[PDB]
């Protein structure tokens, strides 16, 4: 009779409430995906912001930020890669003082250039056509001791840092020689250039340089995640 | 050594295939009158859903369903009212497919986490199946007491609920599987990959007896035709193509040069004249079984849709999208 | 005749933009479900009052215009006053609160999802159409809005014809509630969000070495300044010093603050979604 | 390793004509096409969602 249907509609106004709160509750939160090379060190990154997926909920400034981490899938096609189409950042980790050493068994094929082709992957998804990325460079104190050695040359692995220069307009570091500064900035401008064709104000790549001690990481997220939704906001309103 | 031997043997298959076949489907069932022009309207639309659905499984009576969201919640409804008879939250934030028992007494739920979920209904989490590399594709129940779930690690698997440990494991796929559709009989049973081979396995004696490899592109969606002598696999080459088992190869193909976009959820309707297929286009095309040419257009929703079930009634289709919505058609 | 005509003409053709565009946006907004946003609810309430204002008060205006004379009752001619008072400050007062929205959306991008909900614009809506209701009727048909010289008496007392006749207090404080305050809250957001558009592209220029916001907020300020301001002034001007201002100049002051309305549509509206939901509905 | 054998396996397998089976689907789709409410639209009588 009708003590059925009052009855659902008690459940159906109790469940409505409940999905309301959770509803609040979720967009209170902010999503990131943490995606990066095997021997990146986003084990260290992981570390440092919590300071077969790996979930770390962290707030600052009283904001919620949820980082999600996946490592058993490895594949050269990713169908877990366009689940993440809600997510405000993409953290993108990549070993910059790998540049020398080659994981695939084959030449010319180093681990950074395998890393610039997952970037260029990522960017030129049609699912991740406003995500942006975060692209942390880790290790960039290795890459400091491996430019200052004579054991491996650049120019003998990317040809292009042959003819590359440092550009004028420039950040160097307080205590850093021209050399890894060089290098460092190239290793940067090599992501950037691959960033910069593809997207038109949709989404932009961040480009931070991080040590294995480094501690500011929490706050460049914030920073980073804060400035990807002004710019979201701002192109939604036709003003950037 | 013996991949000489292979190559030979899989031209000499392909010399039966061909030889097998004498007039296309097209040639036989020209004569037939077409299906005529559908129009379909949103008989009920369901809200309530946090972020984007991606599979939902209609209840045996035609009137139940259950559909999964990347907001984490498992919510059943009831379609005749519009109404939620239940909200299961999931520990996994991410989900990629969900089930309906037979019996209604259990829900199967599974996502990246590689670990299936089996919630009971008269709601708490009754067994959780682990032993899967990938993360979980789709799920399905054989009966109240068994389950086959297709994981990224290229395998499918037949679980037992109470032991908790899989009964047997399925393998054969270079890529990773990412559909599944039991038989009606739940005697043979079939699992589309991305090597673009979708292959009809056996819940008995567990080996692919055939494979069909006529797609270009991953598959996306499968279904067997309610004969259960013929499925449809639906890949991202922006075709669907109908095979058949007893012929062991391809019979047609649903195309068209407007559409540039893959295929997401493919479902027969119940005497299978119409191939409803969920597409990448925001919307779902429904097609003539016999005469590949589209009848109607289903462009209600405003994001992409992820999935497609029609009762086991024949009454209602149901398509869930990534806006959100879930709309029932009719 | 010709003169008459003509004006005529102009006005019917500014009744149909008016109505056309605002009866359009509420089909887009409502025929749509994709289109229910919380700031969308507040272009739904802006298209709404412009959508009375030009059903109400703007043909009203034009008959009284040509004919010269007010055929209907004064008690309707009261409430034609309201109405257009209560239409104008509604849309005012709605125009400032989209750009507040747009100044917690850039400002505070973190707190906006969780500042504004759906339960928060309905009683800011709310509220605002209050606000508007009391400042129309209550001191129009309580009468306090009424002056005192001789010819105000006149014109009240006779029935054929009804001019607009205000106390220079109700004016002062019709004009602060109406336009000058939602004037200084949208340049104070509009300011601050184009400081925050100018950071953020001087950020994209320094780390990228390989004007749009500046014309955007130039068009949304300049189309409502230009409107209403010479109307607010003037409303000030002729009750500070009758002499100054001439009825017929303080009337197209008004009509053009009225046409106002036809362009909300065609400046808040031009998102991607909204030229498709309009190429869909036609 | 096991492929070569899985492919043989596969390769024996009896198989019907083409013609046989799309008969045969053909017939099925015209015999079972009066219970398709999808197919034939129900009357709001008949329909139970509307
Ligand atoms: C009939 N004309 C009225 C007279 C006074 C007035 C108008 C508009 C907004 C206001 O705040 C007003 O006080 C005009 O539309």
């Amino acid at each position: 009779q009708r003590n059925e249907e009052k009855a659902q509609r008690e459940a159906n106004k109790k469940i409505e409430k409940q999905l309301q709160k959770d509803k609040q509750v979720y967009r209170a939160t902010h999503r990131l995906l943490l995606l990066g090379a095997g021997e990146s060190g986003k084990s260290t990154i992981v570390k440092q912001m919590r300071i077969g997926i790996f979930e770390t909920k962290f707030q600052v400034d009283k904001v919620n930020f949820h980082m999600f981490d996946v490592g058993g899938q490895r594949d050269e096609r990713r169908k877990w890669i366009q689940c993440f189409n809600d997510v405000t950042a993409i953290i993108f980790v990549v070993a910059s003082s790998s540049y020398n050493m080659v994981i695939r068994e084959d030449n010319q094929t180093n681990r950074l250039q395998e890393a610039l082709n997952l970037f260029k992957s990522i960017w030129n998804n049609r699912w991740l056509r406003t995500i942006s990325v975060i692209l942390f460079l880790n290790k960039q104190d290795l890459l400091a001791e491996k430019v200052l050695a004579g054991k491996s040359k650049i120019e003998d692995y990317f040809p292009e840092f042959a003819r590359y220069t440092t550009p004028e307009d420039a950040t160097p570091e307080p205590g850093e020689d021209p050399r890894v500064t060089r290098a460092k900035y190239f290793i940067r401008d090599e992501f950037l250039r691959i960033s910069t064709a593809s997207g038109d104000g949709r989404h932009y790549c961040y480009p931070h340089f991080t040590c294995a001690v480094d501690t500011e990481n929490i706050r460049r997220v914030f920073n980073d995640c804060r400035d990807i939704i002004q710019r979201m906001h701002l192109r939604q309103y036709e003003l950037l | 050594q013996l991949r000489q031997e292979a190559e030979q043997l899989k031209n000499q298959i392909r010399d039966a295939r061909k030889a097998c076949a004498d007039a296309t489907l097209s040639q036989i069932t020209n004569n037939i009158d077409p299906v005529g022009r559908i129009q379909m309207r949103t008989r009920r639309t369901l809200r309530g859903h946090l972020a984007k659905i991606y599979a939902m499984h209609w209840g045996t009576d035609s009137r139940l369903l259950v559909s999964a969201s990347q907001d984490g919640k498992l919510i059943i409804w009831d379609s005749y009212t519009t109404n939620k008879v239940h909200a299961i939250p999931l520990r996994s934030s991410w989900v990629m497919t969900c089930a309906y028992a037979p019996s209604g007494n259990y829900v199967a739920c599974g996502g990246l986490d590689n670990i299936c979920s089996i919630y009971n209904l008269k709601v708490r989490v009754s067994r959780e199946l682990a032993g899967h590399t990938g993360y979980l594709s789709c799920c399905r129940f054989l009966d109240d007491n068994q389950i086959v779930t297709s994981s990224g690690d290229t395998t499918c698997a037949l679980w037992d609920i109470e032991t908790g440990q899989q009964t047997t494991t399925f393998t054969g796929h270079t890529g990773d599987v990412m559909s599944l559709s039991l038989a009606p009989d739940t005697r043979l049973f079939v699992s589309g990959a991305c090597d673009a081979s979708a292959k009809l396995w056996d819940v008995r004696e567990g080996m692919c007896r055939q494979t069909f490899t006529g797609h270009e592109s991953d598959i996306n969606a499968i279904c067997f035709f309610p004969n259960g002598n013929a499925f449809a696999t639906g890949s991202d080459d922006a075709t669907c193509r109908l095979f058949d088992l007893r012929a062991d190869q391809e019979l047609m193909t649903y195309s068209h040069d407007n559409i540039i976009c893959g295929i997401t959820s493919v479902s027969f309707s119940k005497s299978g004249r119409l191939l409803l297929a969920g597409y990448d286009d925001f919307n779902c095309n429904v097609w003539d079984a016999l005469k590949a040419d589209r009848a109607g257009v289903l462009a209600g929703h405003d994001n992409r849709v992820s999935c497609l079930g029609v009762t086991d009634d024949g009454m209602a289709v149901a398509t869930g999208s990534w806006d959100s919505f879930l709309k029932i058609w009719n | 005749e010709v003169w008459v005509v003509g004006m005529g003409i102009v006005m019917s053709l500014i009744v149909l933009a008016i109505v056309f565009g605002n009866v359009l946006v509420i089909t887009a907004i409502a025929k749509f479900e994709r289109l229910q946003t919380v700031t969308n609810y507040f272009i739904t309430s802006l298209a709404c009052a412009d959508l009375v204002m030009g059903l109400a008060v703007v043909p009203f205006g034009a008959a009284h215009i040509l004919t010269k004379t007010w055929t209907f009752g004064n008690f309707w001619c009261e409430f034609w006053t309201s109405i257009d008072v209560l239409c104008v400050t509604a849309s005012i007062e709605t125009l400032c609160v989209i750009a507040v929205d747009r100044y917690f959306a850039i400002t505070s991008p973190f707190k906006y999802q969780s500042l504004l909900t759906k339960n928060k614009a309905r009683v800011i809506i709310l509220m605002v159409w209050i606000v508007s209701g009391l400042t129309s009727f209550l001191p129009i048909q309580m009468h306090w809005y009424r002056a005192t010289h001789q010819e105000a008496i006149n014109c009240y007392a006779e029935e054929t014809c009804c001019d607009f006749f205000t106390n220079q207090a109700y004016a002062i404080a019709s004009s602060i509630v109406s336009f000058y305050v939602p004037l200084v809250i949208m340049v104070f957001v509009y300011s601050r969000v184009f400081q925050e558009a100018k950071r953020q592209l001087q950020k994209i220029d320094k780390s990228e070495g390989r004007h749009k916001a500046l014309k955007t907020l130039g068009i949304i300020m300049g189309t409502f300044t230009l409107c209403w301001l010479p109307f607010f002034i003037v409303n000030i001007v002729h009750v500070i010093q009758d002499n100054l201002i001439r009825k017929e100049v303080y009337i197209l002051l008004n009509w053009i603050g009225y046409v106002n309305s036809g362009f909300n549509p065609l400046i808040y509206c031009r998102s991607p979604d909204f030229r498709i939901a309009f190429q869909e509905l036609l | 390793r096991k492929l070569v054998e899985q492919l043989k396996m596969e390769a024996n397998i009896d198989r019907i004509k083409v013609s046989k089976a799309a008969a045969d689907l053909m017939a099925y789709c015209e015999a079972h096409a009066k219970e398709d409410p999808l197919l034939t639209p129900v009357p709001a009588s008949e329909n139970p969602f509307r």
